[PDB]
């Protein structure tokens, strides 16, 4: 993550994101209202940056680092630029909305009342498509993806110094191999959960109401044809079990 | 300080994930209480053994059977939630929650808890239940069905006061720590 984007969602809500002379110019359902779109946006540019630790930390450390044969860095981590691509295309929006929204004169003090229309955009379209397409590969392939990092643990020396290395800062304590791949499988569900708490306090304008509704129906679809699209891969798997299913 | 795995499990109204955010955080939830919980790793020392402890939710997942149970793999310890307000969320305990966590988790411990205990005299919940000629579970009805489910213990707390939280966790981490 960027310093800018961290300090703007240090705070533990918007009520304390926002000055206090500012908060005290609000009703108490629109404080409700953007402390959870604060929640979604800060949740974004976490699972963000875990997707950047994949990648950068992880990924490309192996890649400039380690020996492995080819293929064992794309099974350790499948999909993540594509993944990294959607999610931070989806944060770059979420952002843009806030800072459209800034006070003149400040770079904390704003509201977002329209996101409803972000949130319906993001899951239909091609956009859905490429979600869909990407988390149905993604979470296929996350059993392997386990099972080959503790393999190359503990069968290699130079891969445990690698991961011990990297992993032995304080701000990495949540986010090991194992940890950044269970975060993304975990993701996709956390949106439903987020959406239908924003939409309990957005009733004051109905256009809102009603955006927000249709983006619940399409994130619920988009899950539906995730999970329905799932099948464990495992290495070694032959064609009679596969068939035998 | 060795590492290991805890996930907690049980129907969307069981107070979950404020369990685990009450927890985790340093200094109660006051002013927002978190929608969800993404993990974390506990530093804990009990009966003189530090372990880092991870924590993960399943909340949210409850819809979708393919998707859920890859919440589980190299799971230490399962905490099996139910709400005491809520005498349905303990009926679904021995045949729906118990027979996936045994396939996918054997030999996993199973602490069977009952959150929300600070309701089981709160007035408001006992009208409410009594329209649906119910009651708040009983501490002998939390027991038995942990006794039926096979469960290694049965324990009751309150995310809203903190009562028995941490007790919770301290013995979620020694039934993890037991071979
Ligand atoms: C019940 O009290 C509160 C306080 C702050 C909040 N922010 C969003 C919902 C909400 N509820
Ligand atoms: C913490 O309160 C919550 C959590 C999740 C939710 N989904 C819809 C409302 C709602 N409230
Ligand atoms: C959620 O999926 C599954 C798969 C196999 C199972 N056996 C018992 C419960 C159960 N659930």
């Amino acid at each position: 993550s960027m310093e800018m984007d961290e300090k703007d969602f240090a705070a533990d809500s918007w009520s304390l994101a926002v000055d206090s002379s500012f908060l005290q110019q609000h009703k108490k359902e629109v404080m409700k209202q953007q402390d959870v779109i604060y929640e979604l946006i800060q949740t974004e540019l976490h699972h963000v940056r875990t997707l950047k630790i994949m990648t950068r930390l992880f990924r490309t450390g192996m890649l400039e680092e380690l020996h492995l044969e080819p293929g064992v860095v794309q099974g350790l981590f499948p999909c993540v630029d594509e993944l990294s691509d959607i999610h931070t295309r989806f944060l770059s929006q979420l952002l843009e909305r806030r800072r459209q929204a800034l006070c003149p004169g400040s770079t904390r003090n704003f509201v977002i009342h329209r996101l409803g229309d972000l949130l319906i955009s993001q899951f239909s379209g091609p956009s859905a498509e490429q979600m869909c397409k990407t988390y149905s590969e993604f979470c296929s392939r996350h059993s392997k993806a386990l099972k080959l990092y503790k393999e190359l643990y503990a069968r290699d020396k130079r891969f445990q110094q690698f991961i011990r290395k990297v992993t032995r800062p304080a701000v990495l304590k949540r986010h090991g191999v194992q940890e950044c791949i269970l975060l993304v499988t975990q993701r996709i569900t956390k949106y439903p959960l987020l959406i239908s708490r924003i939409l309990q306090h957005s009733h004051g304008i109905e256009e809102e109401r009603q955006d927000l509704t249709t983006a619940l129906g399409l994130v619920k679809e988009l899950l539906s044809n995730v999970d329905e699209g799932i099948y464990q891969l495992e290495k070694g798997a032959r064609l009679q079990e596969i068939y035998n299913r | 300080a060795i590492r290991k795995k805890l996930v907690i499990v049980g129907d969307g109204a069981c107070g979950k994930t404020c369990l685990l955010i009450v927890f985790s955080k340093d200094q109660f939830p006051e002013v927002y209480v978190p929608t969800v919980f993404e993990n974390y790793v506990a530093d804990i020392e009990v009966d003189g053994k530090q372990v880092e402890l991870a924590l993960w939710d399943t909340a949210g997942q409850e819809d979708y059977d393919r998707l859920r149970p890859l919440s589980y793999p190299d799971t230490d310890v399962i905490l099996m939630c139910f709400s005491i307000d809520s005498p349905d969320s303990l009926e679904n305990i021995p045949e729906k929650w118990t027979p996936e966590v045994k396939h996918f988790c054997p030999n996993v411990p199973i602490i069977l808890v009952g959150n929300k205990k600070d309701l089981r005299n709160d007035e408001h919940t006992r009208r409410e239940l009594a329209k649906m000629k119910q009651e708040p579970v009983k501490p002998e009805e939390g027991r038995d069905m942990a006794n039926r489910i096979g469960a290694f213990g049965y324990m009751e707390c309150s995310a809203k006061t903190k009562d028995g939280v941490r007790e919770v966790f301290e013995m979620a981490t020694r039934a993890a720590l037991q071979a």
